[PDB]
RNA sequence: GUCGAAUUUGGGUAUAGGGGCGAAAGACUAAUCGAACCAUCUAGUAGCUGGUUCCUGCCGAAGUUUCCCUCAGGAUAGCAGAAGCUCGUAUCAGUUUUAUGAGGUAAAGCGAAUGAUUAGAGGUUCCGGGGUCGAAAUGACCUUGACCUAUUCUCAAACUUUAAAUAUGUAAGAAGUCCUUGUUACUUAAUUGAACGUGGACAUUUGAAUGAAGAGCUUUUAGUGGGCCAUUUUUGGUAAGCAGAACUGGCGAUGCGGGAUGAACCGAACGUAGAGUUAAGGUGCCGGAAUACACGCUCAUCAGACACCACAAAAGGUGUUAG
RNA sequence: GCCCUGAAAAUGGAUGGCGCUCAAGCGUGUUACCUAUACUCUACCGUCAGGGUUGAUAUGAUGCCCUGACGAGUAGGCAGG
RNA sequence: GUGAUUUCUGCCCAGUGCUCUGAAUGUCAAAGUGAAGAAAUUCAACCAAGCGCGGGUAAACGGCGGGAGUAACUAUGACU
RNA sequence: GAAGACAUUGUCAGGUGGGGAGUUUGGCUGGGGCGGCACAUCUGUUAAACGAUAACGCAGAUGUCCUAAGGGGGGCUCAUGGAGAACAGAAAUCUCCAGUAGAACAAAAGGGUAAAAGCCCCCUUGAUUUUGAUUUUCAGUGUGAAUACAAACCAUGAAAGUGUGGCCUAUCGAUCCUUUAGUCCCUCGGAAUUUGAGGCUAGAGGUGCCAGAAAAGUUACCACAGGGAUAACUGGCUUGUGGCAGUCAAGCGUUCAUAGCGACAUUGCUUUUUGAUUCUUCGAUGUCGGCUCUUCCUAUCAUACCGAAGCAGAAUUCGGUAA
RNA sequence: GGUUGCGGCCAUAUCUACCAGAAAGCACCGUUUCCCGUCCGAUCAACUGUAGUUAAGCUGGUAAGAGCCUGACCGAGUAGUGUAGUGGGUGACCAUACGCGAAACUCAGGUGCUGCAAUCU
């Protein structure tokens, strides 16, 4: 009792029902796999700069 | 293979955090000494009627085991675990290898 | 039995050309990776650490990530009915710049001396770029011009 | 019909050596034709039975086990003769001439009250067993080997060179200048420093100082049978020889 | 053997022998080249060929059965040094049988193209009504349909009959034995004076 | 067949279910026997067959991925409905153009590499093997062979310098550009770079075309996981209404006009009606509609009549017609 | 090119049948005509979407009313009865 | 087990079974004995039958072949 | 009278035990069995120039080997051909010129490599510790393998630098149980000490049917749920093969191709052989052969009339209309 | 413009064969105490620019050169190929319609360009 073993038809039509969409976009991206040696001064410069506009500009 | 008696790598004992000189051992087993856990377990459950209650491994498929080497430091003789490939030939120590012979 | 490795099927495309076997040139090496540069994708073959699948040969991606011989690559890659976000780490033998993104930034600074000359005098930015328009009426002369008749030949075989 | 001949060993000695008798006696009279396999060759007999002829040659000199299978082609309505096609399924003991073999516990004890740890001496229609240490030979025939299949420990790919020192003979024999104590060292820790080993072999006779003999290395060999497991480790001798040249 | 209606049109890839076929019955076609094949272009101007109409493929035996026949017909009229025959078609695509799931191999077929030239003969200008004739009792032994066409060439050499003369009649054609080397003006000049001395005369 | 005995037979009595009895058949044991009958545990279990009850409205599938002692079955992703939430020109697209990448198939190539292959020619011998002059030569002189130089015929799924078409990657600006100059433990010889900023500049042609019965996000859940056909590309096979794949369309789930007839072809997708015009096919008659018009061909003592499609070949004709 | 020979199968039979011979055959060109649940326009039902409406309609704002597109369907889902 | 009578019932104790007025220590359970430990335990010695070794056994189950060489040549129901 | 602290009976412990009880006896598959592994994997091709892709498609590989064949630096050039040198020749050692890889790189094949990734020397342990991010098969889970960093400690080199096993593509494994290393930490719950036991973090002992059960046969005495998903018979498609008919002509026919024959090739028909395939039937189409009886076909053995012959007659052979 | 050091693209720069090279620069060249390295001061190290040369190296020029390189109403809108037909043909395959479009061959030209720092009748 043979069967059919593999085909691809009909599989596009089924992807092209609800759209083949992108993850279409975010600002400020995660910095999940960013080289920590970065990542460790990133830290600092941002909390720099949000002393700086506190005290200063008010 | 052939792997040397003396290495040298790093050590994790409080103390020495680096490199020291370590000896090489082959890994053995232990015995299996009862009183354990699982051994009471089923010494209790073999015995009655019923046989045999646990299965029995038959079909075997290996040739080799992984070389296991055990490395103690010198100076803080901390020892540690450290595992090799599949080897039908282990041995330590002799053979020196040389190229150039007749 | 069937096979699936991790370079399968990669005779010709991982070949490294005719007459340009050898070492790389250093031009390579001394280009230059900022964060979110357009790169696209070509696998050297003889350097063989750092290397991208065989999917990636002629992607195009966006750096997110620079280290020492390395960059990383972001690249949307369809499964199913779903585009996935998938992150590369390429030795830079492998990367190089589209001149596609940089011919962009090229037609930008033409787009701000047009605008900022025409603001002084100050009539018709007209800024756009326009499809291919069809071509205007022209009279075409025929002095010193005679049309030359022709004529369907006939059969010959000349085997 | 069909004789499949087939062993499981990837190193073919047994099956070179079937090549050789089959032509000497000259059992191939009725081939039509001879393919060949991964693990064996098969043969093609133009009636049922001069293939029987041919189980009964091998039945005589080496240690097999056989079974049948037919299949229909034709399926004659008026004489019944529907001209089927059998097959034969010969198999052969995957135990070359000159193994390692570790026998199991029960079989061991059968036999001879023998020790586990014993070489293979003749390959023939019984599988005959030698102890190194003490001579003493037990045969094993393929009813009792099928009912508890085991395998070989070693194989004749895994000898070593060995330098024999002298010869050293205790002097009782059985037949061949049996338990001859041997001084014997390695090719390879002969020019570097000193490390000798000395062992009981069968090997008296023909064995003197200054040769080459080949022989199992037990001492620095990770097996992994559970027979092997299920010995007394302080028991097991360091090397076993097993040839000269 | 098989009638060549089942193994008659290019169904499959091009099988050629190879370390990877190994096994290959002998080609029943041997000999090309027929007729005085010591002649030089300057005798016999004539050519007539034999162009196939079809996409087909012919076996090494209808090939080797039309060969003789139209050689035996040529040589009993003109004689056996009036002509030049030269199979244009090599075999080598090997056929598979399933003799009773991969074929083993056969025997070699060709792989005959529309357009494509299987004989030709080069003769005399006199001796024209026996090869067209001698060519055309080997049309019965191949399948399909194929025509016969005069040649406007010199011979075997890819230049008209004009064409030809005007060279010929310059120092510009030497026989090698059995083709003519022609004079070409790029290339060094003195190699050109050690072949050739009746140009540049 | 046998008929005075191992004979036939009544009544009494013994042997009971994994037990009996057997001059041996797995026979017999109340029409039940390769393990009886009756009741209960029992409504035993089933991935396997059969059935599954009222109407209308709206949306509407799957035979494919991975894993399983898995292949007549499930889990999982897919397709599907339902309930919606946040918002309302957002920015998206089974598409094209402009720019720019990537590939090694069709073809092509062998006086280009590797690997096959035809024919002679020109050469070369302290150096393949045979004759001759030869006491011999590392001599002269023929033949047969090897090599070598320039040519010649023909090839390749696992050969290639070159190399399409069709397909396919990204870019075509607000999160953008430019000037001023803050932050840090990174970086630099160096306030040099880096990354993120402050503040100012630059708007409706704010950066190609066309479309947008809205765009984005989530929760939950049914059925399905036996598929098949056609054109083109293809593998095994001599071939098959055969087996196995690729892209799209289709039947399954779907009628209607046409092919007389048909799941799949050609037209065309459907609430109930009236009028009009057509598609595919048709107009001697059955049959709605020109026994219309126009130029020729064919006469068959087997004519011929319409795609898929229900068949015909090599080869011959002073039958006839045009070259 | 058409036509004939090549060209042999078993119930009686199939250009669909009748029949057709400057065709009602083959090649080909021009117009006319026939008709589908398809297309155009209007009425009717329903579903969906965008809307108007505090005056009452002694009522139904789960209503009344306006404008526009859409309608095939097994397995299955929901809704009004 | 074989199946009246007459007539015969050949060779083989290796395998598998059966069996014994056969040798002694290879294997060898519980209980018991000795040592170490504070004790649970651990370790060693001792160690019945049976197995193993040796002998008998075919009107017990069963089995009954091949290969060479012998005063050229020749190779047996000879011989080795 | 015999027997006697033995037997006997009671409890635990070895041996024996188809006399008996209970269960099991893989999967894929051109029916099922035998084989094979397409059951985990790798290279080249099929594969139709991104990726993805099947069959019991083709040509082959793997269950390893290695303290150097791993890591770093320095020197140097190989295959092969040509010309030379006592013994020395086709092959030893020595030298020179040409030498784009035609060599070598542990292994299958395909990439890659020339002041190296090859050959020869010098020094070594990065084949090490702590856990994360990512790629491939993919459900974007596991396992295997790999890439790029960070924090440590080291190797090598003058230094730049490279090194987290083998130049890259394969070489291998869950819970439960046992075991070892690590902090020498946590717990044994009336309270302590010492033994023992249980935990945490990281390894090994293995499942090859490779996402992982502990497993022999037979049924011709057979049983049940089912399957035309699947065999044995008819029909259907197919025509290798079997049967039959053409063309073309080398030659036979004592001297001549076709009276009669027909090598080497080549086009067809037929469904009375036999294969192939699995479409129809397994809630049954009564499955050989003969006997009896009717009808049909022509590819004609006889009978009717004819044509040709190497047809004198006779006898025969070839062909036509003809069932 | 010549040369040197350091490169970029990596033959228009290489390969075979001859010829020419002022000035400076390179280079050949001269020694063996030291440092170091070899069977061997040849390669490598060190010392002298002194004793000697442009002979080779090196750059440049010639060749109806070999190779390479851009081209072209050169071959060719050919081979191929996407889409469409109730188009042809018994089939094999071929025509037309709307589009895209090679390679070989043939001929014509070409034989390195340039960056930073230095130094030369």
């Amino acid at each position: 009792a043979k069967s059919k073993n593999h085909t691809a038809h009909n599989q596009t039509r089924k992807a092209h029902r609800n759209g083949i969409k992108k993850p279409k976009t975010y600002k400020y991206p995660s910095l999940k796999g960013v080289d920590p040696k970065f990542r460790r001064n990133h830290k600092h410069a941002l909390h720099g700069t949000a002393k700086a506009l506190a005290a200063a500009k008010k | 293979v052939n792997v040397p008696k003396t290495r040298k790598t790093y050590c994790k004992g409080k103390t020495c955090r680096k490199h020291t000189q370590h000896k090489v051992t082959q890994y053995k087993a232990g015995k299996a000494s009862l009183f354990a856990q699982g051994k009471r377990r089923y010494d209790r459950k073999q015995s009655g009627f019923g046989g045999q209650t646990k299965p029995v491994f038959h079909k075997k498929a290996k040739t080799t085991k992984k070389v296991v080497l055990r490395l103690e430091c010198v100076k803080c003789k901390t020892r540690a675990q450290l595992t090799l490939k599949r080897c039908k030939h282990f041995e330590l120590g002799g053979e020196k290898k040389q190229k150039g012979q007749a | 039995g069937k096979s699936h490795g991790y370079r399968s099927r990669t005779r010709y495309m991982f070949q490294r050309d005719f007459r340009k076997h050898g070492a790389v040139h250093l031009s390579t090496y001394l280009k230059v990776y900022k964060v979110g540069d357009i790169v696209d994708i070509k696998a050297n073959g003889s350097i063989q650490k750092g290397m991208p699948h065989k999917f990636y040969q002629g992607k195009t991606g966006v750096v997110y990530n620079v280290t020492k011989s390395s960059v990383g690559v972001i690249i949307n890659k369809m499964v199913g009915n779903r585009y996935l976000e998938k992150r590369l780490n390429l030795r830079v033998e492998h990367i190089k710049h589209s001149k596609c993104r940089q011919e962009f930034l090229e037609r930008v600074k033409a787009n701000a001396a047009k605008r900022a000359e025409a603001k002084a005098q100050g009539v018709a930015v007209q800024l756009k770029r326009q499809p291919a328009q069809p071509r205007e009426s022209r009279i075409v002369s025929t002095e010193g011009n005679v049309p030359q008749t022709l004529a369907p030949v006939p059969y010959e075989t000349f085997i | 019909a069909t004789v499949q001949i087939r062993q499981k060993v990837p190193h073919k000695r047994t099956f070179l050596f079937l090549e050789q008798l089959i032509l000497k006696h000259n059992a191939h009279v009725d081939t039509i034709s001879i393919s060949e396999a991964k693990d064996g060759l098969d043969f093609f007999y133009a009636q049922k039975n001069h293939a029987v002829k041919m189980i009964d040659f091998l039945n005589a000199v080496v240690p097999i086990k056989h079974k049948k299978s037919e299949e229909l082609i034709s399926q004659d309505t008026h004489t019944g003769a529907s001209t089927y096609k059998f097959s034969y399924s010969v198999e052969i003991v995957p135990i070359c001439k000159d193994d390692l073999v570790v026998l199991p516990k029960k079989l061991a004890k059968s036999m001879g009250n023998i020790s586990q740890f014993v070489l293979c001496s003749k390959i023939s229609n019984t599988v005959q067993f030698m102890d190194p240490t003490t001579l003493q030979t037990a045969d094993l025939s393929p009813s009792v080997y099928w009912r508890a299949p085991f395998n070989a420990l070693a194989d004749v790919t895994q000898l070593v060179e060995f330098i024999v020192l002298d010869v050293d003979s205790t002097g009782i024999s059985r037949g061949n200048r049996v338990l001859a104590d041997i001084t014997v060292a390695r090719t390879s820790d002969l020019g570097v420093n000193d490390q000798v080993y000395y062992v009981r072999s069968h090997l008296g006779g023909i064995c003197h100082a200054g040769d080459s003999v080949m022989g199992y290395f037990i001492a620095n060999s990770n097996y992994n049978s559970d027979l092997f497991d299920g010995l007394n480790i302080d028991y097991v001798p360091d090397v076993v020889l097993v040839k000269k040249l | 053997r098989r009638p060549a209606r089942c193994y008659r049109y290019q169904k499959n890839k091009p099988y050629p022998k190879s370390r990877y076929n190994r096994a290959v019955p002998d080609s029943k076609i041997r000999i090309y080249d027929l007729g005085k094949k010591k002649a030089t272009v300057d005798e016999f101007p004539l050519c007539v060929h034999l162009v196939s109409n079809e996409l087909e493929q012919l076996s090494s035996e209808a090939l080797e059965a039309a060969r003789i026949c139209a050689n035996k017909y040529m040589t009993t009229v003109s004689g056996r040094d009036a002509f030049h025959l030269r199979v244009r078609v090599h075999p080598f695509h090997v056929l598979r049988i399933n003799k009773m799931a991969w074929g083993k191999p056969h025997g070699l077929a060709a792989r005959v193209d529309i357009g494509q030239i299987i004989f030709s003969v080069r003769t005399k200008d006199s001796n024209k009504d026996v090869v067209v004739e001698g060519l055309r009792r080997a049309r019965y032994k191949f399948p399909g349909q194929q025509k016969i066409i005069l040649s406007k060439k010199w011979g075997f050499t890819n230049l008209d009959r004009p064409e030809y003369l005007k060279k010929r009649e310059a120092g510009e054609v030497k026989d090698d034995g059995a083709f003519v080397k022609f004079l070409s003006k790029k290339g060094s000049l003195e190699n050109n004076i050690r072949e050739f001395p009746e140009y540049f005369a």
